[PDB]
């Protein structure tokens, strides 16, 4: 008998700033159909793991591996394809309709499709009433919302295929609201199609409630993998952040809520 | 909005028009003025195109030729190839200093956090740097040469020849071509260059590709005009107002808007005042000042 | 000691911005203005604060109105703390406290300024400069600041305002803070009012909190008598529900998954 | 960091210093260089005391007069008082040139985001609309007042003489003493609007009595002077990198640093080549330009 697993890998990544290790010795995996948290405080490096996570950044002497084959092996049209990241600063100085910033996100597949993939996508995050808009004018939650799009846009195909979905650090102005949306939408297509998630949050609770697996960072090691439960417990929240935060358990879900003492 | 097949019929018309009109406005028609309305079409179609490759770049709406201080550093060499395939020396000079000064742009444009305010600095400061220099030279030292350098790199096309809008045409045509085959690269990189990296563009090439293909047009354009720095600037805004900023209806709409708006600056000039050649750059400085006062307000 | 505001209304282009707000901040008290984003918090905060001119309303201080009342004496009552630094120069974190003490001529500015920095917690941060500091050394050293001008010799009463935190800020800063201001309150005769965006930390740190919507006060009262499941739902949009705190006996605001 | 009363003991021997050293360098002496001396130090004075509250008023490290594009404005007011007591005319119309730019520019810093930027590009759109002008001018009209008016925009002492140098310097050192007295409001406004309101500081008064007192300076200085863009950005950034920010110290020290650098400017200016009286500002757009763009690098 034999398990076969879509696998994003990653087998002890390092990543110096001036012999300055960023992220030290890391090693982890993220599943197909499976919601990822990245946490931990200021400075530990996640939007470094992120982005090594993501091909983006070059390993000191780790690996990275995707699908069974090393992320400098991977060709950027296929790799496109497959693994997609949201970010939600958008640096865009020119006025591109939404439908062409959404549009945007259909690069790596020669046209085919484009207007199905839209379409759907659109449908489902929210936004067509937003088509036909400056980008630079939509207000935060609608800036989330099509980026949202953007990501799931070149993240559409016709076929039952596992893909990786990133998510980086939330803007600041962005509501719970917002964040919780997202969060929910992402969770749920988790159990519906071959999709991976793998975020980077602040919040503790959102981690808590929308990740099947939690990876506490800290000073560029990784100090904790497991469920919300197996790792958001009171004795490593002193531990690792500085804030008053204990840890009861959730009036309506089966899930660790983390509080602020007096 | 507005149909960019329309628009793009419009300003060609347009540009027919006025070069025709401005014919009109036998060795002189031959010689003398078909290459100096046909040179108001191909340098401003380098600016033009050039701001709009710049912009897009750098992720700037304020990113042209001579406000970053690409032009003046063009300008800059040709005087160093003066004091110490003529043609060749000039489009080399300041093409290397076009390449130069936009290769310092881009760098602090990039690895520093985004702001227009820097690279606009950094145009004062070199902008400042060759106009004191040149009128220094003035007063240094004496010949027809130096004179008739400070009145052309004012800008003015009142030089203009056959050969070099030949040669300057032949570097210029062929890399606004080049300009819209990269349309595409330069759409996705507007996300930023992470962004469009996981899209699977090659961001380093695209940058390069793009930084190279504005040197070559400033380099040429500069060589044969001088300095002139809001066709760079006003095109790419007026065309964008009125199409998306989709590269690939934006490019060739700023390269007929330019040819456009630089004849009229051209043609304007040499009649606005009885046999009076006053070079294109204060007009175009004149009349494009306080309209980009008027865009930020 | 009482701060008290009668009917208070601000209009920007007949659009009432903060409509009819009545309310009343005493000293050895720490109140909470809340709500969510558009209520115009700010906007009552510089109300109060005498900045923004009331339009039909008054806005007494001390029993004596902020429009009598003098600049100087004013600056020593009450003083306002914003977390936006807006320093292009290099001013030294002395210097930056020590410009607190603008409205006390010259007196006693060493005493408060050992003081101060003290307690805030600065002291291997005074001979530095004010743009190299990180978020939170930037919090204690406004902080330190707004303390430094509220230093009196004498048991007195007096009002500081806490304008909305920053973003980057932590939640271990903001807690430092909203703490030390809160035993500040039992020890000396001071008032704190602050701007909370997160319901947990009004809750824990605020004797009275104010939910303002729509430019009108929609609720006045302790921690339990207002943060209830009922009026969450009914003015805020996130899928938030009232527990009890485990550790304390206030309520607590948890997401619902 | 160094003490302030030896940095202003040592700026002080050195403007003594300098001005003895540039009198080597009968009625000339009486009559021609101790004035023009005497001249470089009151408006060198003047600039950097202009730029220096200029960068305190709007809370810019970039805010200078001619570089907002002030001086630009006083000059041309200057102009559009010649082509149609009379050194009055002239303090009077660069008063009113300065004052009006001056009040575009507060207010623009004002009530938008605080941007180094915006203020800078309204700075560039008037330096090119003026500077653009001057040489159109150049073109249609000519007679001796152009000329002269064109090299004398140019920013230059060459024409250094008593009665100039009393009336501005009636205008300027009790304006500078005014500077002074302000230091502290000057120095609690730096915290922002709102937080200098809520110390006692009427933010009304002080901004208006500030923005009037560069403006009363830069009119001065430019009405006599002409056109200088770096007295006012980089002395101030000299001095400060040795004194606390404090304008009580701040002040003094750039009014004795900006004498200083403009006498070492203008005194190198008529002996660099010889007998050839180059403007000034040829010298601090060249020498300042570079210096600027590594400031930024």
């Amino acid at each position: 008998a034999v398990t076969p697993v879509a696998l994003l890998e990653a087998s002890h990544l390092h990543y110096h700033v001036q012999q300055q290790a960023l992220i030290n010795d890391v090693s982890l995996h993220i599943a197909s159909g499976e919601m990822v948290a990245i946490i931990g405080p200021n400075g530990a490096g996640k939007s470094t793991l992120l982005r090594l996570l993501t091909g983006y950044l070059s390993p000191s002497h780790g690996e990275c591996h995707l699908l069974g084959q090393n992320l400098n092996s991977w060709q950027p049209k296929a790799l496109a394809r497959t693994r997609a990241v949201m970010r939600q600063y958008s640096e865009l100085a020119f006025p591109f309709s939404v439908s062409e910033v959404i549009q945007m996100g259909r690069a790596p597949y020669g046209g085919s499709q484009d207007r199905q993939a839209l379409q759907q996508v659109m449908a489902q995050t929210d936004c067509l009433a937003l088509a036909q808009r400056d980008y630079r004018v939509l207000s935060g939650g609608e800036q989330q919302r099509v980026q949202l799009a953007r990501v799931l846009a070149q993240l559409w195909q016709p076929q039952p295929t596992p893909r990786w979905l990133f998510l980086d650090e939330p803007t600041s102005a962005l509501d719970l609201y917002h964040q919780q949306h997202t969060l929910r939408l992402l969770r749920q297509l988790t159990r519906q199609e071959p999709l991976a998630v793998c975020c980077v949050l602040h919040d503790l609770n959102l981690a808590a409630l929308y990740a099947d697996r939690i990876m506490l960072l800290a000073q560029g090691k990784l100090v904790a993998c497991g469920t919300p439960e197996e790792v958001l417990n009171a004795e490593t929240l002193t531990q690792w952040y500085q804030a008053d935060l204990g840890v009861s358990r959730h009036p309506e879900s089966a899930l660790p809520q983390i509080y602020l003492r007096q | 909005r507005v149909q960019p097949r329309l628009m793009l019929g419009f300003l060609l018309i347009l540009l027919v028009i006025l070069a025709l009109g401005s014919a009109n406005m036998w060795h002189i028609w031959l010689n003398i003025r078909l290459p100096r309305v046909l040179l108001a079409v191909v340098v401003g179609c380098a600016l033009a195109v050039s701001g709009t490759i710049m912009q897009g770049l750098f992720r700037n709406p304020l990113a042209d030729p001579g406000l970053l201080g690409i032009s003046s550093g063009a300008a800059l060499c040709v005087g160093l190839i003066i004091v110490m395939l003529a043609l060749y020396s000039h489009m080399v000079g300041a093409f290397i200093g076009s390449l130069a000064i936009s290769t310092i742009i881009f760098t602090l444009s990039r690895w520093g956090h985004g702001n227009l305010a820097r690279l606009l600095l950094a145009g004062i400061a070199i902008n400042a740097l060759c106009g004191a220099a040149v009128g220094v030279l003035t007063y240094i030292s004496d010949d027809q040469q130096l004179r008739q350098f400070s009145l052309w790199s004012m800008g003015s096309l009142g030089q203009a020849q056959w050969s070099t809008l030949l040669v300057a045409s032949s570097l210029i045509l062929p890399t606004c071509i080049l300009g819209l085959l990269q349309a595409r690269q330069l759409n996705l990189l507007q996300l930023g260059d992470e962004e469009a990296h996981y899209l699977g563009v090659n961001v380093r090439q695209a940058k390069l590709r793009l930084l190279l293909l504005s040197a070559i047009l400033i380099g040429a354009a500069v060589a044969v005009s001088g300095v002139i720095g809001f066709i760079g600037l006003v095109v790419p805004h007026l065309i964008r107002m009125r199409i998306g900023a989709d590269h690939r209806w934006l490019l060739p709409g700023a390269a007929l808007g330019g040819a456009c708006l630089l004849l009229t600056a051209d043609t304007l000039a040499r009649t606005l005042v009885a046999p009076a050649e006053m070079p294109v750059g204060l007009l175009t400085s004149l009349l494009g000042g306080p309209y980009f006062l008027w865009l930020i307000l």
